[PDB]
RNA sequence: GUGGGGUAACGGCCCACCAAGCCGAAGAUCGGUACGGGCCGUGAGAGCGGGAGCCCGGAGAUGGACACUGAGACACGGGUCCA
RNA sequence: AGUGGUGGCCACUAUUAUUGGGCCUAAAGCGGCCGUAGCCGGGCCCGUAAGUCCCUGGCGAAAUCCCACGGCUCAACCGUGGG
């Protein structure tokens, strides 16, 4: 499973036994892994308490932003430089904060495309 | 272990506002969630079998609501677990009955009998305020419902005021401000079931409300907080308060 | 300068963290403690201690016990061990981390 | 004899209820159908509408508590009235 | 000196003080390490059900001199041989080999012998499922 | 080393007493002992007594009156609080009210009775009966 | 939760004194158990003990609590009506021991003797105030004293009974 | 600490990088022991000892481990494997 | 209408000792000295109010406990009211 919850260790080391089973409402689920593709791809997920999510596994556009306020649909050739990591930019995965390029030029996103779905950054 | 929400609730558990025998029985009513806490209603149903004694058995009194002769609020309500809270009005109109529903000195609920033509006044204190789209000011009270105003009529109130409002069909009446020497009735705490004038608001950061001061009629000064007081009137009470 | 809503003056610097509580997004509600830093090595962060007497009912005397907590040090304040310092309850930030300074009431070199 | 402590009145179900204390000095604690026949002399009541829930036989006391009903209707004390009291009294075989 | 410390401030060591000494003692030290239920025959049991395999006689402690029956039985809650001593006026004759036996403490001192018989620790009180004492008046008959 | 100089006063008097010598120099003389030397004397458990300026410390002579049974100094200062002084007058007392307790308060060091009537507790600082 | 025994034994079963009293003591009213002495010994220590508490208690709880204990010790019957705290330490096992039932209704004149009222006792042939009792160990109130008569329905009521002829020449004899 | 991921939600819960911290003689670490409280037994009381019976909170469904339905579950009277 | 035997727990016990224990001869002061943390520390003046104390709001839920009253024949139990 995917179990967000407490650390084995103690702050100052001992380590902690485990008193109970892990618990549905604390586990997590996988990594969406936003690729560039020529279509966008969702998956529309069932949530706690039975909200819904969607989740981009292949993206073709983006939604870039001027300075001023106006906002353009494009499509997005590649990925040019991911913070979160150095693997990501290398297998073109889209996350926030990652510098990309598009037919306008140079975009920062300022989106997650695992919770929002859709990409939206801004032009450099 | 426990896995989820509860549909139960033992006697002994039950709040301390309710004139009910304890060791007699063991489960009661719970109430289902409504307008008022746990803390400060109770079931009508042990309203109609002990407050009243017109049932001695559950199901005779849900019969007789089920009859539908009982107007709370001027609404009758069917519901055998609805909390009736504080300051509701309670009327049976085949008994052209009317009461007050108002908490004890000791922090328990009794009905006091008020007339008719008071009857369809409800005095609520102005929990919160916000702004809903469109523009428009709604307002929560302390039992929970909701009233819509106008942009131009937000300032007509504040958090703290009390609006005596008419239930038979919802039209609002009288604004009690909050301010220095009105009229106030505690709800809670140890000062419950006293009224008296209000001389100083002390603002208090931190995470404390404001604890007012009330001046009672004996002119005995005395502390509590701001969510405590309840005003029903600029100088002296608008309702039959015992 | 915005309100924190406790009686203290303002940092004089303002950082660009979303984690100073005078210059970010973070707000605070709980209590405030007061306290001494002890250890400032790792970044952004701040160990504050505090003192304080405890009774014993079998024995009629006093026990001093020492008490520590782990907060956050935003830059624009930039604690130091020797100084008294002033705690608030916050968001959870870390594992651990879970109460800010707000204040340094006084330095150590005083 | 029998003697009322209490009579009041259930408009919302449209009955009387009757608080009362029979004196047996002696005597054995009396049957149903003769506190009945007896009591429904002095209200001026149906016997059909009337019940007795409860006569309490106290220990070492002459005096037994008495309470009972007396509803307007046949088809009332159907509707609520359940049915094994109404077998106590014979109302329902 | 006077007995040290005694102070406002000084709590923690006089409690540190007072737990060290309370080893000194033998009765809490026994009861917290438990000493007993991990030496016990008995398992903490009042009475425990026995089998008899052996009549032996002892001869009392000097200056008292008499010729003590008792039996020896093997547990069947965990297997341990202890002796149990007979008490009355021809109680072995009752008794015979392999025999179900109930049997309890002797109620020494501690729980310890009793007398003028040595480390004896227990008597019989039932002999399957009879209790001895009648059989001792004779009012009941053994099985 | 010399730590405490209020318990040396008061064993220092009832050494004399049970001899029951006539005049004492309690050599550690401070404003604090001169204060709970008048409390008792408020109810003439001694006699008159005086302030001697030594240069040094200080030092108070007293005349005694032959009627101190004994006068000790609770040393670990226990704080209590009105409603169980019974509690700890009975710590150090024969008898109903047997004596007294002087007390430190937040108005001043004086006795116990009053301290009571005053509503107000404080700090034990001696005994004496 | 267990309720607690209302009695508190001796401790020690064998002091020549107290066997003895005790003794004298349930001779003179013919009681079937040490522990009816024991309870009763057992509400004079608790009446004693909040006495007690009480005389050196201080404030508004102290002082209503103190004027209820007097009252109830005076509507026992067991003080006179001015009756202060001080003289209830003086009270003695036998001031509770005449207000016993038992021993009210042969002091009554009612019985010849003591167990002669333990039988009409438990046999039912006395009324207190309208209502039959049948328990000699019950305490009587100061008000109800008036009140004890033979119980209606008993045959002991009417003025025929043949013991009722031998309780009279008791009475006057 | 920086930047992200997933979650109903904040956070090393995870992940990529950057640093050398953090706990311990006012006893960590490790072991022995053990559901926590309202309480109860005893004592003149200071105190000592215990958490079975009711109520509140926590944990479990032979042991482990993993899903679906769902507002609410890893679900005594629903499902899958291993022992 | 219970009593006896056994087992375990508090008192007995100042034989666990802060209230409230001993250490020359009964077991108990180490061979001596130095000193870190800890504990205990001379008096006077100014400030503080952290401790300490008085008043005051919220809170420490019920049942069990103390007390008066009412119901059950009394009691135990229950209710109302005060701690």
């Amino acid at each position: 499973a995917i179990w967000q919850g407490r650390s084995l260790k103690k702050p100052s080391g001992g380590r902690i036994v485990l008193a109970r089973k892990k618990r549905k409402r604390e586990l997590g689920r996988e990594p969406s892994n936003t690729r560039v593709a020529e279509q966008d791809k969702r998956k529309i997920i069932r949530t706690y308490g039975g909200n819904r999510k969607v989740r981009l596994t292949a993206a073709a556009y983006a939604n870039v932003f001027d300075k001023s306020g106006k906002g353009r649909k494009v499509r997005i050739i590649r990925v040019i430089e991911n913070p979160a990591n150095r693997q990501f930019a290398r297998r073109n995965i889209i996350t926030k904060g990652a510098i990309i390029e598009t037919e306008i030029g140079k975009a920062k996103v300022t989106s997650r495309p695992g919770q929002d779905g859709v990409v939206n950054a801004i032009l450099l | 272990a426990r896995k989820g929400p509860k549909r139960h609730l033992k006697r002994l558990a039950a709040p301390t506002s309710w004139y009910i025998e304890r060791k007699a029985y063991k489960w009661a009513v719970r109430p289902r969630p409504g307008p008022h806490n746990m803390r400060t209603s109770i079931p009508l149903l042990y309203i109609v079998r002990d407050y009243l004694g017109y049932a001695k058995t559950a199901r005779e009194a849900r019969k007789i609501l089920n009859e539908g002769k009982f107007l709370v609020d001027g609404r009758v309500r069917k519901d055998y677990k609805f909390p009736v809270g504080i300051m509701d009005v309670v009327s049976i109109p085949e008994t052209g009955e009317h009461y007050r529903v108002l908490p004890n000195r000791i922090g328990k609920l009794i009905l006091h009998p008020i007339s008719e033509d008071e009857a369809f006044i409800k005095p609520l204190r102005i929990r919160n305020k916000r702004m809903i789209k469109g523009a428009r000011v709604q307002l929560n009270f302390h039992d929970g419902t909701n009233h819509i105003v106008s942009i131009a009529e937000k300032d007509n109130y504040f958090t703290s005021y009390t609006v005596l409002m008419k239930v038979p069909e919802r039209e609002i009446l009288e604004v009690l401000p909050f301010e220095k020497g009105a009229y106030v009735f505690v709800t809670q705490g140890k000062n419950v079931a006293r009224k008296g004038r209000i001389v100083e608001i002390k603002r208090f950061p931190m995470g404390w409300p404001d604890v007012v001061t009330i001046e009672d009629e004996e002119g005995e000064l005395f502390d509590t907080l701001k969510e405590y007081a309840f005003v029903v009137g600029t100088d002296k009470p608008k309702i039959s308060l015992p | 300068m915005r309100d924190i809503g406790l009686r203290v003056q303002p940092p004089a610097e303002k950082c660009d963290d979303p984690k100073c509580p005078w210059h970010g997004n973070l707000k605070i509600h709980g209590r405030v403690f007061e306290g001494i830093v002890v250890s400032d090595k790792p970044r952004k962060t701040v160990t504050v201690e505090r003192q304080y007497y405890f009774y014993l009912n079998k024995y009629e005397r006093y026990e001093l016990r020492r008490s520590k907590i782990h907060a956050h040090n935003p830059p624009c304040i930039n604690a130091k061990v020797g100084d008294k310092v002033l705690i608030a309850e916050t968001r959870p930030l870390s594992k651990t981390k879970h109460f800010v300074v707000v204040a340094v009431l006084e330095r150590a070199e005083e | 004899e029998i003697r009322i402590k209490e009579i009041k009145e259930n408009k919302l179900i449209g009955r009387k209820e009757i608080y009362f204390e029979i004196y047996h000095p002696g005597e054995p604690t009396p049957s149903r159908k003769d506190v009945k026949g007896k009591l429904v002399a002095m209200l001026d009541l149906n016997p059909e509408t009337t019940v007795i829930q409860y006569i309490r036989s106290y220990f070492g006391s002459y005096i037994s508590k008495g309470y009972a009903k007396a509803y307007d209707s046949k088809e009332r004390m159907l509707y609520i009235e359940p049915e094994y009291i109404l077998i106590r009294d014979g109302l329902i075989e | 000196g006077k007995k040290a410390p005694n102070g406002e401030f000084a709590g923690r060591k006089l409690k540190l003080k007072r737990k060290k000494f309370r080893w000194s003692d033998i009765r809490y030290k026994r009861r917290v390490l438990r000493l007993k239920e991990k030496s016990d025959p008995l398992e903490g049991a009042p009475q425990a059900r026995g089998i008899v395999l052996e009549k032996i006689a002892v001869e009392a402690k000097q200056p008292n001199s008499g010729m003590r029956k008792a039996v020896r039985v093997q547990l069947i809650k965990n297997g341990k041989v202890v002796t149990a001593f007979c008490p009355g006026d021809g109680a072995i004759k009752f008794i015979d080999e392999h025999d179900e036996v109930i049997i309890e403490g002797i109620g020494g001192p501690k729980g310890g012998s009793m007398g003028d018989i040595p480390g004896i620790r227990y008597k019989v009180v039932k002999v399957n499922r009879v209790s001895l004492k009648e059989l001792v008046k004779g009012r009941k008959e053994k099985p | 080393t010399l730590l405490d100089p209020l318990a040396n006063a008061l064993s220092h008097i009832t050494n004399s007493e049970r001899v029951g010598k006539r005049e004492v120099y309690i050599k550690p003389a401070s404003k604090l002992i001169g204060e709970v030397l008048r409390v008792m004397q408020k109810y003439g458990y001694i006699g008159e007594f005086e302030f001697i300026d030594d240069g040094r410390a200080g030092v108070y002579r007293v005349q005694l009156l032959g009627r101190i049974n004994k006068a000790g100094a609770i040393k670990p200062r226990f704080p209590v609080k009105v409603s169980e002084f019974e509690k700890w007058e009975k710590r150090f007392l024969p008898a109903f009210e047997f004596g007294i307790l002087i007390v430190s308060t937040s108005q001043g060091v004086m006795s116990h009775k009053e301290a009571i009537e005053k509503g107000i507790g404080g700090r034990l600082i001696a005994y004496v009966y | 939760k267990r309720q607690r025994k209302k009695y508190e034994t001796p401790p020690h079963p064998w002091i020549k004194e107290r066997l003895d009293r005790e003794r004298v003591l349930m001779d003179k009213y013919e009681l079937k158990n040490k522990k009816e002495l024991w309870k009763h010994e057992t509400q004079l220590k608790n009446f004693r003990r909040r006495a007690r508490r009480l005389l050196a208690a201080r404030g508004k709880q102290a002082e209503i609590e103190r004027e209820q204990l007097l009252a109830r010790l005076k509507r026992l019957g067991l003080l006179p009506e001015d009756a202060v705290l001080d003289d209830v330490l003086s009270l003695t096992i036998e001031d509770i021991l005449e207000r016993r039932l038992q021993t009210i209704v042969y002091k009554k004149g009612l019985a010849r003797t003591m167990r002669q009222a333990r039988q009409l006792i438990v046999h039912g042939h006395i009324e207190v105030n309208g209502q039959i009792i049948r328990s000699p160990s019950y305490l009587v109130l100061k008000e109800e004293e008036d009140t004890i008569t033979y119980a209606r329905t008993s045959p002991f009521a009417n003025p025929q009974h043949p013991e009722r002829m031998m309780i009279e020449k008791a009475k006057q004899g």
